[PDB]
RNA sequence: GCUGAAAGCAUCUAAGCACGAAACUUGCCCCGAGAUGAGUUCUCCCUGACCCUUUAAGGGUCCUGAAGGAACGUUGAAGAC
RNA sequence: GCCAGGCUGUCUCCACCCGAGACUCAGUGAAAUUGAACUCGCUGUGAAGAUGCAGUGUACCCGCGGCAAGCUCAUCACAUCCUGGGGCUGAAGUAGGUCCCAAGGGUAUGGCUGUUCGCCAUUUAAAGUGGUACGCGAGCUGGGUUUGUCCCUAUCUGCCGUGGGCGCUGGAGAACUGAGGGGGGCUGCUCCUAGUACGAGA
RNA sequence: GUGAAGAGGGAAACAACCCAGACCGCCAGCUAAGGUCCCAAAGUCAUGGUUAAGUGGGAAACGCGGAAGAU
């Protein structure tokens, strides 16, 4: 329903029981606690600012300590917003399960692809450039299975990043 | 010119006020408002309705008769109402008609909706015929032909939507 | 499978011995073809009265690739050559009635209908 | 295309006054505030002293060195550097 | 001197690997050219394509990596070949003929030429007309013509990706709205409608 | 007549188009061509008329049309 922010970990066909295996990658998406709500009347749009995962005591910055300590939050490695569906905001410090596409059957991942060595001036303009580690959505991809009790999102096709990259899973507005 | 040389007779039941350019009448349908335009001057004439053209505007004559048209046709519509009928030639052509909303099936795989502006109201004394009752004309007008734009009256049969006081033509290939 | 001048096999009693391919179908401007794909062949060798005669110019389908064809349960049913069978534009029915090797399942199409019931072997 | 003349007819328009082609733009997704117009939101740190001058978007001295970064090591599905 | 056959990434389409360069680290280090350079695009003029003249727009300063504009690669107008809609039609419908608009997108493979062009076969929706010195030789084979090393540091302009310094007004770590820019928007077959409306019938 | 061998102002730029022949200097004023909405200094100046199309801000012959012009 919202979008929830994951890590990839693997992709593998889930063999049907009909022989119609299916291309299923696997996001491990733990409950995303919800640490800021972005208001019209202070942020200017409706979205939310959510967190997920640990961070360790060095590695928390104490502006980002004093963050998470307002937002009342574990710490989590990484930020992300979130627009909502002007339906209704969140509140501080709320941890969203992946109930919410056990019933869409339609999402879109975000993510970055695995990223490619020095693309010369052939493999670029056919200067030189560069490939992967491109924040990139693929669209219309249907969830084939959901395990809430294990935070488990098997979804069609292929996505990018590698194993262990985040990635973010929002409703399928395009069709 | 000519036609805005004709005071038109409000009978009884109509209220007419004149605020400025602005003509507002009301009856026994409900309320209705219709801002005039400047270049004529329009008094209230008890009994009646004197349209005089501006000085200054050279289209004031036909301004004053559209004006006087105008007036005499929302008099007419509050004072009893406008009637329109539309009957529906071809076999499997159907006019249900439920709430706000006319449905129509004219040989599309679709069915064709239109809706029914507030105080519009639709009858159906046979499926295939259907009746639109309504307080101003432009309403009504508009109504109907947006449910004829649906099917236009094919020029082979003379099929779709057609209204009851017009001729629809219709032709055959001359030889093959 | 099928790329620019292929060298196809022959399944059927219509005397081809030797098909090459020469023009790609199912596609405009398409690259290769697949086995539930119509191709365009002509015939090299032919015995006495072969139904096909040397430069003919008509469509076929392919029955067997080397490459090999998948299926949806990760079969990937290959054979060690790629065998098609001629068919026309006109009269879609082929002249030959018996086929050689067994044929896959993926026949099962509109036209297909009539060739199924040929190839006792599977 | 509903009423409709001017110009007792008529008419897409003069008054009231409606749909509509893949043609154009949003809508599909990516980069993007070096956008100098330099934007919005959350959080955290500094709460000393003294002297001089051309006496104010002033200067100098002792102490202090907060958060953060970089410095270096393991290195990566990050990279020519 | 000719023919038939087997024979490899020459190709459809190229994918990975092995050794030396291409990049960095510590040291050696020369060049052709050089009046000086705070070395942008477009429109117009100019001994005639202007980095320097008139008008207008964009761009923080300086580095690292080269395709090279100075057959491959594309760009711009419609004055439209198609995808095409809309008027007229000697338009019953498919299919068409003329005209107005539309450049968003596409606009082939072989045999003779060095060939632009030109002729024939095979397909599509078309295999378009022109400007860019038929655009492109400091990019590539010279096939004819017209000096067969196809010469002249890619020095410098322009070009994308990524960096060092700096400001957003005390400093810093994070999440972003967004002025704007970019990409592509193609298309065949079958099924119900339906062998239906329409159509004398076809 | 000009350039050649005359600067300078104007025509947006420009040597042959108009005005105008620089002894040097001074932060004064008046004129020639050209301008007086601005860029850029001057009247958004007075009166009598054309203009509804940006023709002005490019176009002949011909019955307002003719009219189609350069990233």
């Amino acid at each position: 329903m919202i979008g929830l922010v994951g890590k990839k970990v693997g992709m593998t066909r889930i063999f049907t029981e009909d022989g119609v295996s299916i291309p299923v990658t696997v996001i491990e998406v733990e409950a995303n606690r919800v640490t800021q709500v972005k208001d019209l009347a202070n942020d200017g749009y409706r979205a939310i600012q959510v967190t997920t995962g640990a961070k360790k005591a060095n590695r928390v910055t104490k502006p980002e300590a004093g963050h998470f300590a307002k937002a009342g939050v574990e710490a989590g490695r990484g930020l992300w917003e979130f627009r909502l569906a002007e339906g209704e905001e969140f509140t501080v410090g709320q941890s969203i399960s992946v109930e919410l596409f056990a019933d869409v059957k339609k999402v879109d991942v975000t993510g970055t692809s695995k990223g490619k060595g020095f693309a010369g001036t052939v493999k670029r303009w056919n200067m030189a450039g560069q490939m992967g580690n491109e924040r990139v959505t693929v669209q219309s991809l249907d969830v084939v299975r959901v395990d809430a009790e294990r935070n488990l999102l098997l979804v069609k096709g292929a996505v990018p990043g590698a194993t262990g990259s985040d990635l973010i899973v929002k409703p399928a507005v395009k069709a | 010119s000519r036609v805005a040389k004709a005071p038109v007779v409000v009978p009884a039941g109509v209220d007419v006020k004149i605020n400025g350019q602005v003509i507002t009448i009301k009856g026994k349908n409900g309320e209705l408002t219709r801002t005039l335009n400047d270049a004529v001057e329009v008094k209230h004439a008890d009994n009646t309705l004197t349209f005089g053209p501006r000085d200054g505007y050279a289209d004031g004559w036909a301004q004053a008769g559209t004006a006087r048209a105008l007036l005499n046709s929302m008099v007419i519509g509050v004072t009893e109402g406008f009637t329109k009928k539309l009957q529906l030639v071809g076999v499997g052509y159907r006019a249900a008609v439920k709430g706000n909303v006319i449905n129509l099936s004219l040989g599309f795989s679709h069915p064709v909706d239109h809706q029914l502006p507030a105080g519009i109201t639709a009858e159906c004394p046979t499926q295939t015929e259907i009746v639109l009752k309504g307080a101003d004309k432009q309403v009504i007008g508009q109504v109907a032909a947006d449910l004829r734009a649906y099917r236009r009256p094919e020029p082979y049969k003379g099929k779709g939507v057609r209204y009851a006081d017009e001729v629809v033509r219709t032709k055959e290939a001359k030889k093959k | 499978m099928i790329q620019e001048q292929t060298m196809l096999n022959v399944a059927d009693n219509s005397g081809a011995r030797r098909v090459m391919c020469i023009k790609v179908l199912g596609g405009s401007h398409r690259r290769y073809a697949g086995v539930g794909d119509i191709i365009k062949i002509t015939i090299k060798e032919a015995i006495p009265r072969g139904k096909v005669k040397k430069g003919d110019v008509l469509k076929a389908v392919v029955v067997r690739t080397k490459k090999g064809v998948r299926r949806p349960d990760g079969s990937v049913i290959r054979f060690d050559g790629n065998a098609c069978v001629l068919l026309n534009n006109n009269s879609e029915q082929p002249i030959g009635t018996r086929i050689f090797g067994p044929v896959t399942r993926e026949l099962r199409s509109e036209k297909f209908m009539k060739i199924i019931s040929l190839a006792p072997e599977v």
